[PDB]
């Protein structure tokens, strides 16, 4: 009975939030277009997820690109190979710290952002006094919040790189005297267009899906009491931040194995 | 409801087939597999490859130890279509630039087959090996 | 007058929003003591704070040491000196990203769930419910979400580093084929207890304090309408995880300098 | 409007920083095969750069091994735009330093000939070759 | 329920059924102890291992240093697979890495032995054992 | 229970985490001081190690050069449990393989006397030492 019907009671529960989270998104993107009032709304969007999350990219991008400079450097320069820093710090970047690092601090502030906004709009009578008035919800608040998620993120992971790149690049040459030539010309010599650099745009896309969709069905499906959008927002984090590290895994074993 | 159920088993049915086909296009050995007797074999692992020249034709598979006069033995694994390899043939171990892996190196020893020579085939033994060097007996010929 | 006096008016601003926080909590700590009506109210929020967080720590500690471990060996390899991977693996940690890599996913998924529930709370009026029953929504509320949370920071940082310098000892010592004695017996003299160990202690406890301040501050002088909280919430990742980024410069340039 | 400039802003510092990864960090013509049989390469594993007097010319497509001979071919793969090397030719697999990876280096035959030279086209083989070293035997040498 | 039990059988199982497939996909021992008495131990630390040509058969976990003699004296820690090793067998502390860390080879004593040669036991003591050695006393040999 | 159980767990592993940390990563004696002049210190820092046969037995203190005569003055500190050290020992500045640190090395007397030579103790001045060999001179030897 209790361990044999309570697990099967448990597991049931999860094929409904499967089954709630894929129609929510076949209604929001699946509809009758409008191209001059979906595109106004499109451009807050694009503010509040993506601009406001500049600050925090640029500065973080450029401490995790000097601390694989300063521990890259120490423990290279016995052997004195320090003009192999640039083969070190551009290529932690470009194939995993880039896209995995820039898409935890994405479903931090943005992903956390998003459900608890479509959260306390759903407490607080926003979504049941505007689908009254024959304005459809999954197409005016979900709409142009998905859209606006999965443009904003493959722009802030090279907004990440480029400073991290630039962030080895400030106490190699500059700051510990590796030679200015030596360094970036073997950088360049180890970094393909094809293997380091489109597939950490691949891996930003598939990421960037993955964190919005968890983002907005987290603060659409939530109990709308106190503690309700409290434990959606903890939800948010943990959930969408483990498929980062979980197909994070899958992608680097087909496209650098 | 109902819809919520045909889409939850579509939409895992999607999912677990994309992982379930990635993970099987991201990760078979028509082999056969002898044996050698070495003194020295350090620097090898249970992973280090054969090869003939420079080309890799197998891997080193066992390192197993024999427990009754202590002389290290290897287990190797050759592809098939190298078949043809003579009894007398060779063994070394050898390292892979100035600093790199040893790898376990060959020698085809044909030299002039006129009456007929041994073919190794599955479980054989390679009777002519070739122990590491080491740093010490190098210095300890050189300074003296 | 507007160059001059708007600036004038919108750094005033500032001051009071520095003296609000300040009056906050003095009147939330600086209290008649209560041992047991508070203490099964720590057990709840230690709970919350800690216990959900735990997962994302794990699995994006073993992370961050795999991939120290795998861009850590190849660049070390040409040299034969792969038996100083863990120099560098369990140094970046103890020193650099064991504090503040834990600090930010901390800030995350905690700083935004008491911001995101404490401005909810107050805009579905069961702030000022509390208040008009003689009970003190600073000392119910404020004050064991502020010790729930200046004690699981500690405690998640040493399980960030135990799997990251573990996970760093995982495709060092299983995967790569270093040995087992050469690598452990290298990372054990370059690690000492005062610089290396209580150092990082002395890091989380500041970084633990100056999150959970700024957490429960913008979640608690939020204007309560719908995008008053959404932009709380942002306000808490980016400002909190600053002050982790600013006062990880001045420290470890005192500590290790 | 507040917003729009910001976005403004935020379209071209994300344009700003990819042309920074693909100049800064990044700095296929037709080409014609050629063949050539060692004896022991060293490392030179496939797409390790060919070089005529230090400047890369082409890339090694294929490696393998010779059936009933077991003595490596490459497969070199040189620009149509060098179309005039004459085939008295030698090629040699060079270190790159000491601890470099590996590449093979051609030298073209200077002779001024009067008795009509040649001209590498496709499908040629550059025979006169010279294998790579091996530490073992070198100092092997330098003892006895 | 009837409904809500394969639900959970199979889902428990798989995950289950999983966890002992990828056991099996993935994967301390006794010893025993012994001495010796060396003279120089260069960069020899705790765990640094001790192998039998080239395969591991040991440890050292203490390598404190005698009063009165002032002659470092280290313990070894054979496991007890290896159980054969006479009295006569020689140590030697051999030199892997380049920062200075080293290791212990044994050579065994193995000479077709007269008597019955005297089995290692638990806490004895190995009485031929070369010392390791330093470059700057080589560096002295060789120009003065 | 369920807030009051996953509570425990997490101080729990966060103190077997805590363990692994310490135990690993970590594996005060009262000491007497003793100087020696030098010629020229390699790479003599402060809290570079002394040994006795590769024991390590304390620690350089400082690193003062004297006024008026110039050569560096070093400022020992060897724990108060060696004290039976005579003073005719030895002295010398070596180096952890090729590419590692300048830490010291201290060699005991063997000479059997009859008359009564010394003991060392606190603030004593070993003498007979030998300074650091240096690189550029060394090959001023090989090639002059």
């Amino acid at each position: 009975l209790n361990a044999l019907a309570s697990l099967g009671h448990k597991g049931i529960k999860t094929l409904r939030t499967f089954g709630r989270a894929g129609l929510m998104l076949f209604n929001a993107l699946v509809g009758k277009p409008e191209f001059r009032k979906h595109a106004p709304l499109l451009v807050r969007q694009l503010y509040n997820v993506g601009v406001l999350s500049m600050l925090i990219i640029v500065v973080s991008g450029v401490f995790i690109g000097m601390v694989l400079g300063l521990q890259g450097y120490l423990v290279l320069t016995t052997y004195s190979a320090e003009t192999s820093l640039g083969m070190l710090v551009a290529l932690s970047l470009l194939r995993e710290l880039g896209p995995v690092v820039a898409a935890l601090l994405f479903a931090g502030r943005a992903g956390s952002a998003l459900t608890a906004e479509i959260g306390l709009m759903r407490a607080t009578e926003q979504l049941s006094s505007m689908e009254m008035m024959a304005v459809d919800p999954l197409r005016r608040v979900i709409s142009p919040r998905f859209w606006a998620g999965v443009i904003s993120l493959p722009l802030l992971t090279v907004i990440f790189v480029a400073v991290g790149i630039w962030g080895g690049s400030l106490v190699g040459v500059s700051w510990k005297g590796i030679d200015s030539g030596f360094f970036w010309s073997a950088m360049q010599n180890a970094v393909d267009w094809r293997m380091d650099l489109v597939n950490c745009l691949i891996k930003s896309v598939v990421f960037a899906i993955t964190v919005t969709w968890i983002s907005l069905f987290n603060g659409y499906d939530a109990i709308p009491t106190s503690a309700g959008i409290s434990r959606a927002t903890t939800r948010t984090v943990v959930h969408s931040s483990l498929a980062v590290l979980g197909l994070d895994f899958v992608l680097t074993a087909l496209m650098f194995g | 409801k109902k819809n919520e159920i045909w889409v939850g088993i579509f939409l895992l049915a999607a999912l677990l087939a994309a992982l379930f086909v990635c993970l099987k296009a991201a990760n078979t050995e028509p082999t056969y597999t002898l044996y050698a007797t070495f003194d020295n074999i350090g620097g090898l692992k249970a992973r280090s490859p054969v090869s003939i020249g420079g080309v890799v034709v197998g891997r080193v598979a066992d390192i197993t130890l024999d427990p009754k006069t202590y002389l290290p033995r290897v287990t190797l694994e050759i592809e098939q279509r190298y078949n043809h390899i003579p009894d007398t043939s060779s063994l070394s171990i050898r390292t892979s630039g100035l600093l790199g892996e040893q790898y376990l190196a060959l020698n085809v020893g044909f030299e002039d087959p006129e009456l007929g020579t041994a073919i190794l085939k599955d479980g054989d033994t390679i009777q002519d090996t070739k122990s590491a060097m080491v740093l010490e007996d190098l210095i300890g010929q050189f300074l003296y």
